[PDB]
């Protein structure tokens, strides 16, 4: 199995950015998927979640209305469409996949992707 | 403790769960 | 199923950025289509299944999304992409409904 | 993020009156929302409660078995539909959606609509 | 799903506000449709999804509702409305099944 | 835009009858239809459902194996060839056709025709 | 795409009312046929399409059905109808086939 | 407001008996319930209780690990199966409501059913 | 918790008064609650805390106390007063418990 | 989640009462199933969702409980109903597991 | 849990220091929040937990205690602060109940 | 109604063998089916589920990547492609038909067949 | 529809019992075909629909599978069976395309 | 929540026992998981719900703790345990944050 990203690079402040994430090895419409950042100097923090379905969503207090996480079952990918960008959101992007678990609680990010690296400045 | 309301505790969250 | 572009006017100039989205009042899934009509003649596909290249067109375009939100992306502008490109959805059971299209102009 | 309702009115005693609530610019389908009276004279006072699914409702110890709450996620929509009104429910009928929280014990009001008046007489 | 409608006989005027009840022994969702059967002639629908109107229902009939209880109000009853009236549940995984029906009478 | 029934009559126990819908006006081979009983001291009961196209079919649990609903696109008409009649089945028969729904969950019965009497007596 | 007719044997007085099934392996949609072979001659078509009579056959035989049930129906038994009738299927791409065929007798 | 017990008789020591209690008439999943037994000679004697969700259970010191308590909440029954009857349980079960309370603390017992007589003997 | 109820069994007439004492063997504050069964059926609550009225209970029935000593106060004993009355604790960290009942006999 | 059943071999006599406990190791909430299984063939359902009877079992068989504590109780145990039972759970995040089995023999 | 506000009438004038006393007859740990109710709309949320503040709102909006005593600071008045407050509780497990309100009118 | 699969035999380890499962008197097309395994001296355990259409399946953690089920709806039947077996797999297989239910949760088995015998060895 | 197969090559005696796979990266429900071409001739079909056998086809050869997984099993492998085997697929609106073949070598 | 985590760096040699604790400003019950980044890679799952191991890692991981104190024990240091390693949670109603991380480093 494997969970890789694309779409990084370097965008002006303001622009629009659209990450994506392909999976393989396994049926890719049975997990929900998260994307979480990775700010040099500080520790990982959480983006948004996917629900398996594209039917529920949830983002961070700082990014909400400004990231849109959407998921396509037929291509096996993940769409992180990232709007007005600021200088903040430097920071490496990864993908996680959500454990089975044997319950209605969830469970941990088990399979992360290597990151793609997202760069605004000006 | 035995002598607890065993009821719903009727002011509890009733919001989107997102765990 | 209402489609709705924002912006319906998109100011750019050569060799920039530009992302016009377009949102759907009800899920189509992946089903959505991008055309592109220069005044006088008559659109042409761009991008069909919301991320897939029609034969011909230029690696520039691409698309993404799905659910209720749709976004197209031009890698570089071009002197000949200033035209009106609209939004089209052909879900499971509704019928064929176009946006009222979003217009690129120079800068 | 938009509260409004409707269906008010004038109607005499004994008859039954449907209200609704429209809900627009946020997640409809995520929140428990509350009914709230204002009656001229008295303070503010709680009538019923729906559980973000319709799995569970709670109503004031004067309204049980008259009041009926209930919400369609679909159309976005709250309705609290009155049966046997009295006199004494003339008073002006807000929507209250609860503040998301982080714990097991909800929190306040956050969201108030702007009320439809309701009045009963002969 | 057992679906039961009270009051069985509802009598009312011309002009009057008629409220009918629907109940269902489980969860039927939103899916729930009103119907009218004057004597001697077959159902006409009058309100599906439990709260959108039919085309060519008068705006007097409106419904609400969702779970179990549902209602259907008749604004101002009309000399026309004066008929037998059903409904009816078609849950996700449930068959489709019908009320007693409610009976409305002149005064 | 009507749809009219025929083929009732009076019929000795265990013996079989066939019904005939025709429906004229508008498009028949788009619509799946359905037959209703309306027996006298009851309400409304459904007895079997034809899917567009004779691939999938549906009975009331208390009919399975004595019904057959069986429709012809080219004539524009539909049958339900009823056999092992009892005396419980006496009831008006009613043609229905599901609305056009913008989903995948069907949708209720918009077109009913006016019933053909079928008695089983002796 | 085999046929087969049952029940094999039909005992029925005059003025009864006799019904006749036929099956069919395969959908054959609407294209089948009864026939009808008195002792010692040749067998005489009653019904084609599966729906349609012959000229000059009495209006006493009807028929219905389309798939994989049909049915042949009888309203009032003759001394003339005595005979053993048959069931033949011609789909599209397939081929004409003949099904075991049931003897109306005398009670 | 119903609730009506069910499943006595008569067994011989060391069998094993199960009871049934169904609610009706009002909501059973907000209620936590009690079984309290009646001997001929004694007052009331508490048996068990079942928290509103069969996450606590508490016994009397006299039947813990021979009886258990457990409710269904889609159904709207009570279960208290006796596992090891001896001739000391020879009395009437009743069910038993906690009524609703504004506290932490829980109070008396509201609804009482008409009871089971389960007799053991030789 | 050992309860004990006195006295075992008083005579009273109808419009008499009525007081039924009931003691605890350590202090349950006032939590502490009062039962009526009538022969053949199930008990009824009438008094929770020791204090408060039950609704739908007549006014007629009083109750107050705390710590170790409860009592129970009928203004007027009515013919449907006669019946057997327990009183029930449920303290803090003591599971409930029940008296022996007092009996009220028709005098 | 393992689930085991106690006690794994009882004999019966005809007409005896007999009851098979299936524990669950977490809470199962009442999706539980019973089956029968005789030598050599294949196991039928008796029951479902932990208390429903399948269609076509006797009366006799009956079953109860939730969380993780469940019997099946034949009332009057028949000449047929010597078998080997099966406890079965499908909860709704988890996967369906057996349990070991009981056997009942002829005392 | 009934609550009182006091004072009835608050009369300050603008840039002065407004203090609300918020008292509840039963113990709200610190679950408690204050209102603000403009004339003729309806109220906002300025304090939830009687310390945190609603986002969005201005910081000079303030509170703080615990039990049984509240309080709302103003730190200087504004001439969009003049209406109604109203202070709510939100118990364990204990109903939504609001106080009386009090006023803010211009000294 | 009828279950009879068919394909046991004997294989040595590390071959693949393929069964079969013909159902009959019933629509199969409706139905999402299972395959069980009964080992001697060992209860039942389940292997793998086919969800009506081919679209989804799940299998045991132990057979993962080993075996594949894949049913066939114009013939009636199922397929449990067993790769690289051993001495673990022998055992009984079983079909089972999931029940229908008014639900989302699905149901229990309601037809068996009779097994086929699948023995690895050398 | 690219189509592979597994394993490119396979070692096999007389008498061995083989299985070839042919995997889909799309569905193609049923249809496909399993082709023999000895070296120099033309191929010869072997099996169609995926399971059912060509005419004059040895019944050792069998297939099985629907969807994405096929397999070709050859129940004993005699000295004529030895040449390479080809795997096609002819969806509902997809074209012909075979598989890179997997031949069959004497160990 | 927010979780710190101490020590900020430790040194440890190879086969050296390392302990890592885990604090939440809030009781997160038995929710919280442990990663392991290796520079310039992907974190990789250790421990989930603090005490269970996920599949494939090696028995030297260790974690225990409830409420708000955790801990990570690895009892034997390796050449490949020299990474980062964060603690993250999933309360019931709170969203995932994950702490600042320690680095092993080779002493």
């Amino acid at each position: 199995v494997q969970l890789v990203e694309s779409g990084g690079g370097v965008v002006q402040p303001g622009r629009s950015l659209t990450l994506s994430c392909a999976a393989s090895g396994f049926t890719f419409s049975n997990y929900g998927m998260h994307w979480v950042r990775q700010t040099p100097g500080k520790g990982l923090a959480w983006v948004a979640i996917i629900w398996y379905d594209g039917s529920k969503t949830y983002y961070e207090d700082s990014v909400k209305g400004r990231f849109t996480i959407s998921r396509d079952n037929s291509k096996n990918t993940l769409y992180l469409q990232m709007n007005s960008l600021r200088v903040d959101d430097t920071a490496v992007y990864y993908c996680a996949r959500v454990r089975h678990s044997s319950s209605r609680h969830g469970s941990a990010f088990d399979l992360w992707g290597q990151g793609t690296l997202v760069t605004v400045s000006s | 403790d035995p002598n607890a309301n065993p009821n719903v505790d009727p002011n509890a969250n009733p919001n989107a769960n997102p765990n | 199923i209402q489609m709705t572009q924002s912006p319906s006017t998109l100011s750019a100039s050569v060799g920039d950025r530009v992302t016009i989205t377009c949102r759907a009042s009800q899920s189509v899934s992946t089903w959505l289509a991008w055309y592109q009509q220069k005044p006088g003649q008559g659109p042409k596909l761009l991008i069909y299944e919301a991320s897939s290249l029609e034969s011909g067109v230029p690696s520039r375009f691409s698309g993404s999304g799905s659910g209720t939100e749709f976004t197209l992306t031009i890698s570089s502008l071009q002197p000949d992409d200033f035209a009106t490109y609209y939004c089209q959805q052909y879900n499971s059971y509704s019928f064929w409904t176009f946006g009222q299209g979003t217009k690129v102009e120079i800068k």
